[PDB]
This record gives structure tokens, sequence and C-alpha cells, in this order.
């Protein structure tokens, strides 16, 4: 129902710079030809300082941004890449661990960096109550912007420099924002009071990108690895599988009483209702506001399927059919990464190392 | 919001047939 309080989402913390000392292999590296960019080198080093501290708003991805833009630019003048000449350590620490990890390639400061983009960004989507229409949609587009950035570094920095930036990890952060962007546009569509079916299509892919994430937070190896955030991670997500799935056959229900098949209407609310309790279940311990969701759904269609049943046993007298015998609901994918670009000179502008002569 | 309308054009597309 389009006034069900809304689920938390997830987001994930940005991690923490160590050094970046490129000013001394710069100068050195132009001086092999006056006074060495040391204007230029300055700026940089502000750009970096701001990025490395940046502020959790939206005005900080641009920082992010322009940045790793000009990072870029100076990868092209200066060879700071892993053997090159100019090449210094860069140190982040990993997340998980909490261990520095150092790596003398200016693509590791690069990929940290659009790994903080892709933060701040499933931060920002996850700020809004996702009550008005501008907040849903602006909520999906920070989440398909947080995979677009976990998408671009998966596949452009395949070196995995530390273990909370591997192909497996990334992938699971992709989904899991993919399955909250795709759960944005669910809220819109009750919102916009879309046909049952679609609504049906639309909830039946966010259990489909939710099941992808649980997936991979179901991987013992992967498990060990995160530790607790697994654990925290897992509840929300196994949780909203089964609450999802309830909420796509509450309104396949929905279609079928639409169609005036009102065997088919008590099908999918039994089968909406089973699936919500086992999501209850699941959301033991968890927060009022997972509780609250829940209930209002439990309402709703507990409602439903006893008027459907009733209706069914007193009136229409229909045959109830096994739900293996109905044609199953296809997810509609209508989230994806949002490409990113990191030389992009709407966000980067002027290459500050611009030289004349 | 030019971002925003990129991020909802595959949902607007199903919506509107």
């Amino acid at each position: 129902m389009e006034a069900v309080p809304r689920m938390p989402m997830i987001w994930l913390d940005l991690k923490e710079a160590g050094d970046f000392h490129f000013q001394p292999a710069v100068k050195k590296f132009v001086l092999k030809a006056p006074e060495a960019y040391n204007e230029e080198l300055k700026k940089l080093e502000l750009l970096r300082q701001n990025a490395v501290r940046v502020p959790r708003d939206f005005e900080g991805c641009s920082v992010l941004r322009k940045y790793l833009g000009q990072l870029h630019y100076l990868q092209s003048r200066v060879p700071m890449g892993s053997g090159q000449e100019a090449a210094v350590p860069v140190t982040w620490t990993e997340i998980f661990s909490g261990k520095s990890v150092a790596h003398e390639d200016i693509k590791y400061e690069q990929a940290c960096i659009l790994y903080n983009l892709g933060a701040l960004h499933s931060m920002l989507g996850a700020m809004d109550k996702r009550v008005s229409e501008e907040g849903m949609k602006v909520s999906c587009t920070h989440f398909q912007c947080a995979a677009g950035a976990f998408a671009y570094l998966r596949e452009h920095f395949p070196q995995a420099y530390s273990v909370d930036m591997s192909r497996q990890i990334l992938t699971l952060n992709v989904n899991l924002m993919l399955g909250q962007a795709q759960e944005c546009l669910l809220e819109k569509s009750m919102l916009d009071n879309r046909k049952s079916f679609l609504v049906a299509r639309i909830s039946a892919q966010v259990v489909d990108y939710y099941k992808e994430a649980c997936r991979a937070l179901e991987n013992p190896d992967t498990a060990s690895l995160l530790g607790r955030i697994q654990k925290d991670w897992k509840k929300l997500v196994q949780m909203k599988i089964y609450y999802f799935a309830a909420v796509a056959h509450l309104h396949m229900g929905k279609q079928a009483e639409e169609q005036q098949k009102f065997g088919e209407r008590v099908a999918y609310f039994q089968s909406a209702l089973d699936k919500l309790n086992e999501a209850i279940k699941l959301a033991k311990g968890q927060p009022d506001t997972v509780q609250d969701a829940l209930r209002f759904t439990m309402d709703v269609i507990g409602g439903k399927y006893n008027s459907a049943k009733k209706d069914n046993d007193f009136i229409y007298h229909e045959a109830v059919p096994a739900l293996d015998t109905l044609q199953p609901v296809k997810g509609a994918p209508l989230v994806k990464p949002l490409p990113v670009n990191p030389t992009d000179p709407a966000v980067t502008g002027p290459d500050i190392f611009a030289k004349l002569v | 919001n030019v971002k925003v309308l990129e991020a909802l054009e595959l949902y607007n597309k199903l919506v509107n047939e």
C-alpha cells in the first residue's frame, strides 16, 4: 500500500586516506627537461585535502569527482603508475580490517577516491524519508550513481588493491545499490498508482537484486571478511527478500481481482501472507522502522486475504490453483550502474597542469 | 535535473507502455 512506512536503507562508510606525496616526484620529473609546476601542485594538494576530508553532502560528490579527474590529468603527464619512474607510495586503510595498505601506483589513489564517491552516494540516497515522489526519485538516482561508481571501479581497476575493493565485494555493493534503487521505484510505482501487474514486476525485480546481494553475503569467505557487517546487512536483505516477494504476490492478487479471477486471487493473497509472515520471523530484533512497515503490510494483506477467501467460499466457489500452475512474475529491471566518466570536463574543469610553454 | 531524468527513463518507458 502507498502509505506503508518505509524500510531503512544500507549505506557504506568512506575509506580513510593515508599519504600520497606526489609533489617531490612530480617536481623531480619535470626538472628533467624551471620552477616545476609549483603553484599547480599546491592547487592539487588542496584538492586532495578537500577530497580526503570530504563534506558528507551532494557538493562533496563534486569535490571527489573533480579530484578524480585531476588525478587522471596528472597520470597522463607524469608517470606515477606501477613500475613507473615517478611513482610514489599511496596509502589507504582497508575498511574491513583497518589495515593500512600501500601501493606505489596513482591508480590506487584513483580507485579509493572512486570508492568513496560510491560510498557517499550510498549515504545521500539513504537520508530522505522517501514519502515524497522527488525523495524517491533522488534516492533512486543516488543508489544508481553508487552502483555506477563501484561497477566502474570493478571493471577499470582490476588489480584489486585491497580486499574491500575485490570483484566479489564490489559486485555485492553494486547489486545492493541496484536493489535499493529498484526499491525506491517500487515505492514510486505505488505512489503513482500504476497497474497492479507492473507493481508486481517491479517488486519482483527488487527481490532478484536482493537475492544476488544475499548470495554474496552467504559466501563464507566473503562473510568472514566482512564480519559483523555481513551479519548486519544480511538481516535486512534477507528480510526484504520475503517482504518484497509478499508485495509482489499482493499485487498479482490485485490483478486477479481486476480480472475477476477469484480463485487465483485467493492463491496469490495466501502466498503473500505466508511470505510476509516469514519476513516478520526474520525481522525479529530489527528496528521499529522495519517492524512498522511489516505491521502495516500485515494489516493490508491480512484483510485482503480474509475478504478474498470469504467471497470465494460463499459466492464464487472457484478452485484455488497451485502457484506452480500460474505464469510466474518476470522482474522488470529499471535501474543500472549509471556511467562514470573520470575525465568529464563538466565535473573536472580545466587540466590543472595545462602548460602552454 | 538531468541525472534524475536519466535515472528515471526505464521506469517511465515501462509505465507509458
